[PDB]
């Protein structure tokens, strides 16, 4: 309205504005062993997959895209364009060799003899899959037939499971007894790897990278540069991931030397303490209210 | 009690995900991207509202 | 080398077994939690191969050091990893090779060929200050989502033949990144050579529980309430 009466009213809020930004990101200089995880020169069969763990370390993905062009680059939990500034608790990589049609059965929730016999992903997957060609390197021009797959199971394979197993499959009521007669089948079959093989069946090398999110205090991250510490104003902090803003001031809490945050009655965030500097720190909001407006009458 | 009560309550459910990855918007910001974040957001949205 | 024979008996367990679930702080409040924990007034055996099942509960009170370190596998056989813990004077190592272990596995004080007959294959080694240091030692292990986590606690304790009644909270001690199944455990002995004495302890099994622990306003617990013991705990947990 154009006119106003005697009162007050309330209009707007207010709160203070950060002042700068805070990084504390941990001080090691070790780099994450990718590398070593491509281009091996030996990539194990998909019925025995590779698992290799990687922790303690500052992880880089540049050499991944310098790497080779990829035939999937696909991250289901993660956006690709940002696993430069997040911070891990462990990653897990995988790495096989698999045909070239198949490729689409790597992902959750899917089915096919690979996806129930040889490797299954659980349904909350949060990582990446990476799939790349090596026709030139993985194919014998008589046929190489060192690469073997699981084709007959009794039953399904739960997630992250790998089975080593190699007796005479039965198919029927009467025992195999240990000979390959018929009805009695062999578990693995071995696969043709030809350069002359049309694109679907050359053999494509495989790696998958599964992440740990909210847990444990992270060590896989620190791309990023640290900075130092402020305190008694409103300003933006993050503490090895944990990402805020506020007003940082001394804390006389009596941490045990196993804990590494605090809670309160609301169960929100109130102590931290700096990664480089074994130290406790109170965490404040800075100061925020409502505006109300005083007068009389526009007349 | 009663007003205690209900601020105790109202207070403490800022921390339900209603179906979502987390509940928590400021690593969603930093973890996700712009086409995506909405899926997750309008959950919370509705269960704060 | 068969120089052990155990017995078996039954007591109560009492109100033992509380470890600090994560490593958040927290101060003056009541916090509920779910997860695998000793239940109150339980039946825990006395002994003077054993299932893992979900965690194990380990009592001891002895000092003439003859426990130390102890052997965790599925078939304790060379053809799979089995986690191997031994405890000595200057340090403790932990490794997970497949040792082609022996029957009754004893050390000679040091010879580790009674032990198991060789090492072959394997990834991870550890060695830090050793885990042991009228005195009653408490440790939980479990074994979870790829992670074998040990918790353990030292109390003094005066003559009692059996567990005290009191609360002693378990501080963490390792969480080793494994990632092995576990089914079957045996502890270690070290005998003099080749003088067969005596050794006993108490041994308890986790179950998945809710619980009510009380933080005081200093850092640490100082009470627990188990919700699904008798009426009046299931009250107390649901008054909060
Ligand atoms: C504990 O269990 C044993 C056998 O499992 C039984 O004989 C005994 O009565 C139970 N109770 C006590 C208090 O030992
Ligand atoms: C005790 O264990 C440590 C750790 O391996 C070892 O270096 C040391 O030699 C051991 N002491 C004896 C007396 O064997
Ligand atoms: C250990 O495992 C590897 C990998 O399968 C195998 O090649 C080796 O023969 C095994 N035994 C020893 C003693 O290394
Ligand atoms: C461990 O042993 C159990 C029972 O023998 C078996 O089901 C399982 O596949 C084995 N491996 C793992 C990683 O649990
Ligand atoms: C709590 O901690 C403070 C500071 O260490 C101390 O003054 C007090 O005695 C402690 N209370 C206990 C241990 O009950």
């Amino acid at each position: 309205s154009f006119t106003v009466e005697k009162g007050i009213y309330q209009t707007s809020n207010f709160r203070v504005q950060p002042t700068e930004s805070i990084v504390r990101f941990p001080n090691i200089t070790n780099l994450c062993p990718f590398h070593e995880v491509f281009n091996a020169t030996t990539f194990a069969s998909v019925y025995a997959w590779n698992r290799k763990r990687i922790s303690n370390c500052v992880a880089d993905y540049s050499v991944i895209y310098n790497f080779a062009p990829f035939f999937a680059f696909k991250c289901y939990g993660v956006s690709p364009t940002k696993l430069n500034d997040l911070c891990f608790t462990n990653v897990y990589a995988d790495s096989f060799v698999i045909r070239g049609n198949e490729v689409s059965q790597i992902a959750p929730g899917q089915t096919g003899n690979i996806a129930d016999y040889n490797y299954k992903l659980p349904d909350d997957f949060t990582g990446c899959v990476i799939a790349w060609n090596s026709n030139k390197l993985d194919s014998k021009p008589s046929g190489n037939y060192n690469y073997l797959y699981r084709l007959l199971r009794k039953s399904k394979l739960k997630p992250f499971e790998r089975d080593i197993s190699t007796e005479i499959y039965q198919a029927g009521n009467k025992p195999c007894n240990g000979v390959a007669g018929p009805n009695c089948y062999s578990p693995l079959q071995s696969y043709g790897f030809r350069p002359t093989y049309g694109v679907g069946h050359q053999p494509y090398r495989v790696v998958v990278l599964s992440f740990e999110l909210l847990h444990a205090p992270a060590t896989v991250c620190g791309p990023k540069k640290s900075t130092n510490l402020v305190k008694n104003k409103c300003v933006n902090f993050n503490f090895n991931g944990l990402t805020g803003t506020g007003v940082l001031t001394e804390s006389n809490k009596k941490f045990l030397p196993f804990q590494q945050f605090g809670r309160d009655i609301a169960d929100t965030t109130d102590a931290v303490r700096d990664p480089q500097t074994l130290e406790i720190l109170d965490i404040t909001p800075c100061s925020f209210g409502g505006v109300s407006v005083i007068t009389p009458g526009t007349n | 009690n009663h007003n205690a009560q209900a601020l105790n309550t109202l207070v403490k459910q800022l921390s339900s995900k209603f179906g979502a990855i987390s509940s928590v918007l400021n690593d969603i910001l930093s973890r996700l991207d712009p086409p995506e974040a909405e899926v997750q957001i309008d959950r919370l949205i509705t269960g704060r509202l | 080398v068969n120089l052990i024979t155990r017995t078996q008996s039954y007591t109560n367990s009492f109100t033992r077994g509380v470890y600090y679930p994560d490593k958040v702080f927290r101060s003056s409040v009541l916090h509920s939690t779910h997860d695998l924990f000793l239940p109150f007034f339980s039946n825990v055996t006395w002994f003077h191969a054993l299932p893992f099942n979900d965690g194990v509960y380990f009592a001891s009170t002895e000092k003439s050091n003859i426990i130390r370190g102890w052997i965790f596998g599925t078939t304790l056989d060379s053809k799979t990893q089995s986690l191997l813990i031994v405890n000595n004077a200057t340090n403790v190592v932990i490794k997970v090779c497949e040792f082609q272990f022996c029957n009754d596995p004893f050390l000679d004080v040091e010879s580790e060929f009674r032990v198991y007959s060789s090492a072959n294959n394997c990834t991870f080694e550890y060695v830090s200050q050793p885990f042991l240091m009228k005195n009653l030692r408490e440790f939980v292990f479990k074994n979870i989502d790829g992670y074998f986590k040990i918790y353990s606690k030292h109390t003094p304790i005066n003559l009692e033949r059996d567990l005290p009644q009191g609360f002693s909270a378990l501080e963490p001690l390792v969480d080793l990144p494994i990632g092995i199944n576990i089914t079957r455990f045996q502890t270690l002995l070290a005998l003099h050579r080749w003088t067969a004495g005596a050794a006993a302890y108490y041994v308890g099994y986790l179950q998945p529980r809710t619980f009510l622990l009380k933080y005081n306003e200093n850092g640490t617990i100082t009470d627990a309430v188990d919700c699904a013991l008798d009426p009046l705990s299931e009250t107390k947990c649901t008054l909060k």
